[PDB]
RNA sequence: GCUGGAGAUACGCUUUGACUCGGGGAUGUCCGAAUGGGGAAACCCACCUCGUAAGAGGUAUCCGCAAGGAUGGGAACUCAGGGAACUGAAACAUCUCAGUACCUGAAGGAGAAGAAAGAGAAUUCGAUUCCGUUAGUAGCGGCGAGCGAACCCGGAUCAGCCCA
RNA sequence: CUCAGAAGGUGAGAGUCCUGUAGGCGAACGAGCCUGAGUAGGUCGUUGUUCGUGAAACGAUGACUGAAUCCGCGCGGACCACCGCGCAAGGCUAAAUACUCCCAGUGACCGAUAGCGCAUAGUACCGUGAGGGAAAGGUGAAAAGAACCCCGGGAGGGGAGUGAAAGAGAACCUGAAACCGUGGACUUACAAGCAGUCAUGGCACCUUAUGCGUGUUAUGGCGUGCCUAUUGAAGCAUGAGCCGGCGACUUAGACCUGACGUGCGAGCUUAAGUUGAAAAACGGAGGCGGAGCGAAAGCGAGUCCGAAUAG
């Protein structure tokens, strides 16, 4: 709704914001199935007889003195299989896509409330060389001691990325509520399809 | 289920249960009054709440 | 900020730990565990009880579209044969009948597989017409 | 992931052992001994608490005609004396002024003894 | 069980070369390497030494008493130090002859 | 630098390029489909040919004229010949478990399947397999327990070539 | 410095110490007139698919028979007519599908009762055999792994020495509990007891700590383990020698039905898949509301039973 770019400004920025101030309830249902999604299922339990290795019988049940079990491959056995342990699940699911969208409009609507960067011909990093990303940043007001998520085309100027901190390159929209949450600081650069 | 598909235990608007009626029903019936004519269309809601699972795609 | 995201307010509670003094040693008391047998049971069920034979079959069924939706609001445009977006037909690869609902007095051209009679009488009564395929 | 029992178990078993001090032999020294005995020590505390307000209301009284009687009065007749004169509504602990403080006791008893008959 | 194998199991340096004792005990004397084990690292230099008692038991008299020898280390100390300094030295060079190549940092051969 | 884990003394070998590689070769005792014959595997006894002994080569059956091909071994996967019961139906015969388990045979890195005497009800589609869906829908059933399609549509991949 | 900030090693946590990483290059030898007859068709015995003999079509064979050639033939779920769809009795065929011995990468997977049975072992051990089948870890930064002296045959320990540490010494990280002991404090040899609890006295102590104190003890009052199973348990009814560790209400599905919450709301939403992945968009096939009544044809704010109206 309001910023200046790094050209100068590119018939102005309005968008939207949908008020109030963004929401933490529909930001953070966004961000758990995200991490939910991208969430990698995987374990390992041997259930019983089949999965362990154990087989037959054991002492014979009445009149050996002892206790009554009949096999080794039991869960209530040291040694023997598992019961109710974790199987290679899924935790996967479809978020409504009307919060999905929803999400990074309050989440970039999250960076307009506080410090919000756009940006046009940020040709000053001179190549890629890393170092005139440093002094580009610097000369546009970023200490370092934010945590800033970088995200435009030409590749080129995401080739200078990475610094020893802080510095994150997310190319051409592939923008989600987690990484521009996550950070101090969001610079969405190029303002195309971010139109 | 299978088993009220062309039975009774039909389900209406409200979701109410539809029983049908059954003394006396294709033999057996003699005797004399209306009642032979008089089985019909029926009903409780009490028993129903078990019959909704029982079929439910259709009414 | 990641960490200050917060709760939904009660979107939900955590399950049920039946371990512990405080709310465990459940089921039933006898005759209730181990289970997965259950859902109904008895002696000879209603259901067997109960008479029928009748019929399956479900033919042609038609897709409803209510009168109230073209006269009075919008602008009683003319739905004409594919309105289908914006109109409310929608799954269709069924027949459409239209059915007397809501009424008013303005023009309307509708295509439709059938039609009440009822319906019908006020399509023109209005002015207007409705036609069917050959 | 698994979460294992460890650390856990033991720290509040030795919370439990710990509560377990003049414990005799298994008592003290064993947690499965040592838990049951707060079981009923629970009974044992719950119920005396309220218990020893009865003992020393009775220990009171106790001394009370042990000090009337050797003035030729008694628990139930000095009380009532002293009750008869609203003057005294000494009651709670009268005993301490009984066993102490006998010069005091003594004008207490007539007092009771002249409001009364 | 591992043992050493982290590094790709080329040694820096070689047989003879002069070098510092780079952090440790000492830090900053030199040697000429006396052994090189590509595979266990263990470096042998004319540096840090302890005195080590002899095994009692012997075939050549009652002895023991107590050696000096050697103490052995790792890719713990430094690389070969031309430029008067404790340098540690990246490049390599096709230079000089056509055959060998010379790790030099600020300068040339070692 | 090296002289296997081996850790230990000795003899050493290596810029004439070792060692550690990457890739071809060369030797590869005896047993094992074993296959000269025998046979309680890894041992016993032979015949033929080249020959100076040392030693090397051959000697099983099965298809064929021959070249040549087949025996045997595979973790799970595929297809085929054969084919359970516990269990469920609150007992049990039809039924269910289930063409599951197991057995056997064949084969490959996949296999099976395939080029409409078809699906079907638009005078529509257009080899096969696979996924989603149709859909717990049609139907099957001591019409009990319970079993349960396909066509349309959306996808992955899309080739048809030859003989009597 | 950064096209390199992934990572592991180094006496303790390194971007710039090592190996690496981004990026770049790289081999001789390698490896990627016809048109299918003992058959279609049939009867008998049967079976497949939703097909349990049912009105049972059609395929498929075991046994018997046994056709037509294009002015032909098979199907369209008994059968007939019309109408359609298709040419059997010859074969072959990549691709999309399955699995994981084996290699790689990653992990809201394990970390020595876990994880494979095995931090290597199908070994030890058991069985004539088929077969079954273990426990398993840690000096140190480096062996610098203790020359030498003392008691002892030794084992074992006390020194010395090395090391930051030997409060690491090879029965070598931590080292809880049961269990065994040594020394001390207050106590105990006329006393009937689920082991406690309460009150007071005595002695001792003084680092959340000179009080509402900690430890112990004498005396008085009170006082029927625990769990399970039960109308009812201290029960002479079940279970348990003790302490440690292992150990039991889970997961799945485009399933059903409720509650809370959220986003769109006369609408709501995609599945498989495609594309891109340091991240997600795409994908309307389909699904759910939207019209009910009837056995069904069907009709429709109506429908159904019936000649109506009574329901
Ligand atoms: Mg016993
Ligand atoms: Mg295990
Ligand atoms: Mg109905
Ligand atoms: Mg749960
Ligand atoms: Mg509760
Ligand atoms: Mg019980
Ligand atoms: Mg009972
Ligand atoms: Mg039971
Ligand atoms: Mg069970
Ligand atoms: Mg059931
Ligand atoms: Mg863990
Ligand atoms: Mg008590
Ligand atoms: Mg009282
Ligand atoms: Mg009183
Ligand atoms: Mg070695
Ligand atoms: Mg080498
Ligand atoms: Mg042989
Ligand atoms: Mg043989
Ligand atoms: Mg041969
Ligand atoms: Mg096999
Ligand atoms: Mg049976
Ligand atoms: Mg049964
Ligand atoms: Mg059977
Ligand atoms: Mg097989
Ligand atoms: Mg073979
Ligand atoms: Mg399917
Ligand atoms: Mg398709
Ligand atoms: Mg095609
Ligand atoms: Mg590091
Ligand atoms: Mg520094
Ligand atoms: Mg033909
Ligand atoms: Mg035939
Ligand atoms: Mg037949
Ligand atoms: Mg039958
Ligand atoms: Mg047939
Ligand atoms: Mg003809
Ligand atoms: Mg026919
Ligand atoms: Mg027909
Ligand atoms: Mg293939
Ligand atoms: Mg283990
Ligand atoms: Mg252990
Ligand atoms: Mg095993
Ligand atoms: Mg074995
Ligand atoms: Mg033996
Ligand atoms: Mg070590
Ligand atoms: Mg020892
Ligand atoms: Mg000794
Ligand atoms: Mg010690
Ligand atoms: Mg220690
Ligand atoms: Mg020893
Ligand atoms: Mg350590
Ligand atoms: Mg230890
Ligand atoms: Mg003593
Ligand atoms: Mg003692
Ligand atoms: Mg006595
Ligand atoms: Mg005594
Ligand atoms: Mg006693
Ligand atoms: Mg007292
Ligand atoms: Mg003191
Ligand atoms: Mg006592
Ligand atoms: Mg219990
Ligand atoms: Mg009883
Ligand atoms: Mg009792
Ligand atoms: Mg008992
Ligand atoms: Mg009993
Ligand atoms: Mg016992
Ligand atoms: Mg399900
Ligand atoms: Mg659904
Ligand atoms: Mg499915
Ligand atoms: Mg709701
Ligand atoms: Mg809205």
């Amino acid at each position: 709704m309001a910023q200046i770019n790094v050209i100068g400004q590119n018939g102005g920025r309005t968008i939207e914001l949908p008020l109030p101030e963004v929401n933490s309830g529909v930001l953070h249902e966004v961000v758990t199935w995200q991490l939910a999604s991208r969430r990698r299922g995987t374990a390992s339990t041997r259930t019983r007889a089949q999965v362990s290795k154990t087989g037959r019988k054991m002492y014979g049940q009445k009149g050996t003195g002892n206790a009554r079990h009949g096999d080794r491959s039991v869960p209530t056995f040291v040694g023997g299989g598992v019961a109710f342990g974790p199987k290679p699940r899924s935790y996967d699911y479809t978020l409504p896509r009307q919060v999905r969208q929803l999400g990074l409009a309050m989440a970039i609507a999250s960076r307009q409330e506080g410090g919000k960067l756009v940006a046009v011909d940020g040709f000053d990093i001179a190549d890629a060389k890393t170092k005139n990303f440093i002094s580009w940043a610097k000369q546009n007001g970023l200490d370092g001691t934010e945590k800033v998520l970088l995200v435009t085309d030409d590749e080129n100027t995401r080739r200078a990325a990475r610094n020893v901190s802080w510095v994150s390159v997310l190319p051409v929209a592939g923008v989600n509520v987690y990484d521009i949450l996550r950070h101090d600081r969001l610079v969405i650069d190029a303002a195309a399809l971010e139109i | 289920t299978h088993k009220m598909a062309k039975r009774r235990i039909k389900i209406t608007g409200t979701g109410k249960v539809m029983a049908f009626k059954s003394g006396k029903r294709h033999q057996n019936t003699g005797k004399s009054g209306d009642e032979i004519r008089g089985k019909g269309k029926g009903f409780v809601l009490a028993k129903a709440e078990w019959a909704r699972m029982k079929l439910m795609l259709p009414r | 900020g990641s960490r200050k995201d917060r709760k939904r307010v009660g979107r939900g509670p955590g399950g049920t730990d039946k371990t512990a003094g405080r709310g465990h040693k459940g089921q039933k008391s006898r005759s209730g565990a181990g289970k997965g047998a259950f859902f109904e049971g008895g002696r000879s069920r209603l259901i067997a009880r109960l008479p029928k034979r009748g019929f399956n079959n479900v033919g042609t069924t038609y897709e409803v579209v209510k009168l109230s939706q073209l006269q009075d609001l919008e602008d009683t445009t003319f739905d004409r044969d594919t309105l289908e977006a914006y109109r409310l037909v929608r799954r269709k690869n069924r027949p459409v009948k239209l059915l007397a609902s809501g009424e008013i007095s303005r023009a309307v051209t509708v295509h439709v597989d059938a039609a009440s009679a009822a319906a019908i009488k006020a399509v023109e009564a209005a002015g207007g017409r409705v036609v069917l395929p050959e | 992931p698994r979460a294992k029992t460890g650390i856990v178990r033991r720290r509040r078993h030795k919370k439990v052992l710990k509560r377990a001090k003049g414990f005799w032999g298994s008592r003290s020294k064993q947690y499965r001994n040592a838990f049951q005995t707060l079981l009923n020590a629970a009974t044992y505390e719950y119920r005396d608490r309220r218990n020893k307000k009865r003992d020393f209301r009775r220990l009171w009284i106790q001394r009370i005609n042990a000090g009337a009687r050797l003035h030729g009065m008694n628990y139930s007749t000095f009380i009532n004396g002293l009750k008869r004169a609203n003057i005294d509504l000494n009651r709670k602990v009268l005993a301490d002024i009984a066993a102490r403080e006998p010069e005091a006791f003594k004008a207490l008893v007539d007092a009771s003894r002249n409001a009364r008959q | 069980p591992s043992a050493g194998s982290h590094h790709n199991d080329k040694l820096h340096f070689k047989k003879g070369d002069t070098v510092i004792v780079l952090s440790g005990k000492h830090k900053g004397q030199t040697g000429k390497v006396l052994l090189a084990l590509p595979r266990d690292q263990k470096v042998v230099v004319e540096g840090v030494n302890v005195i080590t008692k002899n095994v009692k038991p012997s075939m050549t008299n009652p002895q023991g008493g107590q050696e000096q020898r050697e103490l052995a280390l790792h890719a713990s100390k430094v690389a070969l130090v031309d430029p008067e300094t404790g340098k540690a030295t990246r490049v390599r060079k096709q230079i000089v002859d056509g055959k060998k190549v010379r790790v030099a940092v600020a300068s040339g051969k070692t």
